[PDB]
This record gives structure tokens, C-alpha cells and sequence, in this order.
């Protein structure tokens, strides 16, 4: 829907700010889980509202926990658009941070607001791919850097 | 009857006001008060009536749902919706003087109207003229500027003001293709 709505302009913009916020709101718990899983690995969640069924089965000295710790929910797969490009990103990362934490025994909804609010018209799409992305690339490249 | 006669204007017929579907806006000719030139001047009043509800029906086809369909047919509607709200504003300031003064004459309303009275064929002449030939993509931002030159200066500012709203949706389109 906001994809549709952007080429409409400020005509729209009534409906376009608030779908903004809308999206906006529900996307940040998803940003929360993802910073969550990607800064220490654990959830105070359960069951997930998230794509990407977890394998808590998997044993942690294992070959399959580079796998098996991760499950893909495929029915074919759910799966969100924005969440696409970073995907691959965002599951090396998890299990790059839980490699490290076990070799070695601020929040981004608020960074993608403040980016946002920076800077808001323009595609949203082009605004995500400038503000949220390199937030991910940057944290992912210490990871792996630290990991290595 | 006034306030009857603008609602079925604002889109909402009456009992004696009777839209058919294809038969347009028109007049239950049965009130014992009613008289030749008053029958007259509703049925002229009922033209822009059936403009605007086929307005409506349009706009509300190919704006709140996605041949007919892009982002230029919901940018058509959403134009005609901003051209046809003057025309609202004068309605409901017309309601106003008449809940003012009730010795005004229906012929007063029908001589404020007379602004849109022209206005509104030629609007819908276009509208109907672009669907029918189901003219899509930047071939209706042709369309109308082929009409952009026509010698009505009410339909003319009119056309102008949608044609730079396609100017600006399709400048959104080059500077993102840029």
C-alpha cells in the first residue's frame, strides 16, 4: 500500500503521513527483535512473531548449529519485502554474535526514527534503503570483523 | 425543497428527485406547486446533478481500487475530485444564504450555478472521451493537453490545473527515472 501511494504525491499526503506512521509503529518491534537477536542472540519471546522459525533443538557443539539453529518458514515462505535485502545479512549476523558469545564464555527502532525524522515526497523506498541498511551493513561488518 | 434540491446536488437524490442509473438525475414531476419553468430549471439543474454523480462513481472506481488502471487514472480522478470541489464550496455557501434568507428564488441558485453550469459538460465530455478510448499511461497526459488548448477559459483553468497535476506526477516519475 505504501509503495502504491507514493507516487500519488502530497495530494494524498493525509493518508501518506499517517500510513508512514503506521508502518512506522508496526514495524518497530520487529526492529526490536532483530537488534535483540543480533546484540545478545536471546528473546524475552517465546514463540516469535517472526519469519525465520527457530530450531532451539539444535545442539550448540554441533555441525548443524551453522544450520539447523535457524529455521526458514517455508509453507512457500513467509517473508516481508523490506526485510528481503537484509535477510541474508541479519541471519549471518545473529549466528555470528552467538558464535562469538560462545567462544567467548542504541536501540535501531530509535536510530530508524531519529534517520527518518532527519530526513522527512521521496520514495520511501529510496529512504529506506539510505537510512536502515547501512546501519545493518555497518553493525554486520563489526561482527564479522570481530568474529574472524 | 431547497435543501432537498442541494443535497441531490451534493450527490443524494430525493423522493422527487430520482436517479436512475443510466437515465441521469430527474425530476418526480408530481408537486401541485410545480410549474413548467420550475420542471425546466430542474431538469437543467439535474444535468449537472447526473455530472456529478457519474463524477463521483468514476473517481471512486479508479482511486480507492487499483485497461483502467495506473497511477495516471488515479491522478485523473484525483484532479477532476479538486476541480469539482469549488464547485462544492459555491454549494454549500449557496445552502448558506438560502438558511439566511428564505425569500431567496431557486432562480437565484440557478444563476450561481451558471458558473459550473458550462463547466461541467465539457469535464465530462473529456472524462467519458478517456475511457472510452481507455486511454492509459502517459498517452492521458496527452489527452488532456490535447483538450488543454479548447476555448472555454472556466474549462480551460480547469484542464490546466489537472494537466499540472500530470505534470507533477510524471516529473516524479522522471526524476526518479534520473
Amino acid at each position: 500500500a505504501i509503495l502504491e501511494y507514493d507516487n500519488v504525491g502530497e495530494a494524498s499526503e493525509q493518508t501518506v503521513s499517517l500510513l508512514f506512521s503506521l508502518w512506522v509503529e508496526t514495524v518497530r518491534p520487529y526492529l526490536q527483535i532483530v537488534d535483540e537477536w543480533i546484540v545478545h542472540g536471546h528473546l524475552c519471546d517465546g514463540a516469535r512473531e517472526f519469519i525465520i522459525q527457530r530450531n532451539k533443538n539444535v545442539p550448540v557443539n554441533h555441525r548443524d548449529f551453522w544450520y539447523a539453529t535457524y529455521t526458514l518458514y517455508s509453507v512457500q515462505h513467509t517473508m516481508v519485502s523490506f526485510l528481503k535485502p537484509v535477510l541474508k545479512q541479519i541471519i549471518m549476523a545473529g549466528k555470528s554474535m552467538q558464535l562469538l558469545k560462545n567462544l567467548q564464555c542504541k536501540s535501531l527502532y530509535t536510530l530508524f526514527l531519529e534517520s527518518v525524522q532527519s530526513r522527512l515526497c521521496q520514495t520511501f523506498e529510496l529512504t529506506l534503503r539510505s537510512c536502515l541498511y547501512p546501519h545493518i551493513d555497518k553493525q554486520y561488518l563489526d561482527c564479522c570483523g570481530n568474529l574472524m | 425543497m431547497i435543501h432537498e434540491l442541494l443535497l441531490a446536488l451534493s450527490g443524494y437524490p430525493g423522493s422527487i428527485f430520482t436517479w436512475n442509473k443510466r437515465g441521469g438525475l430527474q425530476v418526480s414531476q408530481d408537486f401541485p406547486f410545480l410549474h413548467p419553468s420550475e420542471t425546466s430549471v430542474l431538469n437543467r439543474l439535474c444535468r449537472l446533478g447526473t455530472d456529478y454523480i457519474r463524477f463521483t462513481e468514476f473517481i471512486e472506481q479508479y482511486t480507492g481500487h487499483v485497461g483502467l488502471h495506473g497511477i495516471y487514472l488515479r491522478a485523473f480522478c484525483t484532479g477532476l475530485d479538486s476541480v469539482l470541489q469549488p464547485y462544492r464550496q459555491a454549494l454549500l455557501d449557496l445552502e448558506q444564504e438560502f438558511l439566511a434568507d428564505p425569500h431567496l428564488s431557486i432562480s437565484h441558485i440557478n444563476y450561481s450555478l451558471d458558473q459550473f453550469q458550462l463547466l461541467f459538460p465539457s469535464v465530462m465530455v473529456v472524462v467519458e472521451q478517456i475511457k472510452s478510448q481507455k486511454i492509459h499511461g502517459c498517452q492521458i497526459l496527452e489527452t488532456v493537453y490535447k483538450h488543454s488548448c479548447g476555448g472555454l477559459p472556466p474549462v480551460r483553468s480547469a484542464l490546466e490545473k489537472i494537466l499540472a497535476v500530470c505534470h507533477g506526477v510524471m516529473y516524479k516519475q522522471l526524476s526518479a527515472w534520473m
